[PDB]
């Protein structure tokens, strides 16, 4: 609420990753810029320790909400916002179907004027030659409804979705999301009623870069939910 | 929309000293490499100076190494060519380019060096 007038504008964003995935370590950096008043991202990340052992489109979600489109209508219900510039800790673990999982913790707050998202992830249970670890995921990804419901108990919000996951054999692959986000400041956050975003996601690559990298363009919009004729 | 304009070009006496401009619109100037030519009348355009996207390196043609200095006001959005020590040779048109998609050429500014 106080918070959301820092998102009025365009915001640096920065994100740093630190992962260990069956034990192959490994970081990334990000950086671009955020337009909430759009519900725009535009961002581009570099593997710092060289090639990347996992499939850049995993590393999608782990990757800063507040940056969603909140209408007017539901200005309310802007948890991620609301918690800023002190920000929340955003956690998460991810299931692949058939395969491994991780586990992610992050930080996201302002330091300064920059939106910055700190992660540390860790996947464990992953097969050798996977999916995941053996690179079969095509470079894209998809549109999803993250569904988003309030914690009163943690004093924050509780969010659940699945992401599918294009294999080149034609197939797609689940990864199912359990996140959970709590403040870190003391101030006072709206907890939101029951809604969910609209994702939409377009993977890119820079041509003159030759480092593994993405390029990552992304826009979000709150919506919520009509109930049926059963009320 | 990429556009490119040159500027501080003038006659100077041998052994002067100029400073040529660059006015860029239409993409970073500390995401691509910047570069500055020169054609002489009648010779073929010939590369003088650059530097890399990140800004960490700075090139330079041995006809004018040591006596050009390249460099760029990333806020500004503008990138400078230092000339000292300019000597008659260095006369000719310059020109500021960039690739982004295509290559871009700004329109020239003059450089006429003599007493």
């Amino acid at each position: 609420s106080k918070g959301e007038e820092l998102f009025t504008g365009v915001v640096p964003i920065l994100v740093e990753l630190d992962g260990d995935v069956n034990g192959h370590k490994f970081s990334v950096s990000g950086e671009g810029e955020g337009d909430a008043t759009y519900g725009k991202l535009t961002l581009k990340f570099i593997c710092t320790t060289g090639k990347l052992p996992v499939p850049w489109p995993t590393l999608v979600t782990t990757l800063v909400q507040c940056f969603s489109r909140y209408p007017d209508h539901m200005k309310q219900h802007d948890f991620f916002k609301s918690a800023m510039p002190e920000g929340y800790v955003q956690e998460r673990t991810i299931f692949f179907k058939d395969d491994g999982n991780y586990k992610t913790r992050a930080e996201v707050k302002f330091e300064g004027d920059t939106l910055v998202n700190r992660i540390e992830l860790k996947g464990i249970d992953f097969k050798e030659d996977g999916n995941i670890l053996g690179h079969k995921l095509e470079y894209n990804y998809n549109s999803h409804n993250v569904y988003i419901m309030a914690d009163k108990q943690k004093n924050g919000i509780k969010v659940n979705f699945k992401i599918r996951h294009n294999i080149e054999d034609g197939s797609v692959q689940l990864a199912d999301h359990y996140q959970q986000n709590t403040p870190i400041g003391d101030g006072p956050v709206l907890l939101p009623d029951n809604h969910y975003l609209s994702t939409q996601s377009a993977l890119s690559k820079d041509p003159n870069e030759k480092r593994d990298h993405m390029v990552l363009l992304e826009f979000v919009t709150a919506a919520g939910i009509t109930l049926g004729m059963d009320e | 929309q990429v556009q490119l304009v040159e500027s501080g070009g003038a006659l100077v006496q041998p052994g002067g000293s100029l400073r040529l401009s660059c006015a860029a619109s239409g993409f970073p100037v500390n995401r691509y490499s910047m570069r500055w030519y020169r054609q002489a009348p009648g010779k073929e355009r010939e590369w003088v100076a650059g530097m890399s996207s990140a800004g960490d390196r700075s090139s330079y043609e041995d006809s004018v190494k040591g006596r050009f200095t390249i460099s760029r006001d990333d806020a500004r959005n503008t990138v400078y060519l230092q000339m000292n020590s300019l000597k008659p040779e260095d006369t000719a048109v310059y020109y500021c380019n960039v690739n982004v998609g295509f290559e871009y050429w700004g329109q020239g500014t003059q450089v006429t060096v003599s007493s």
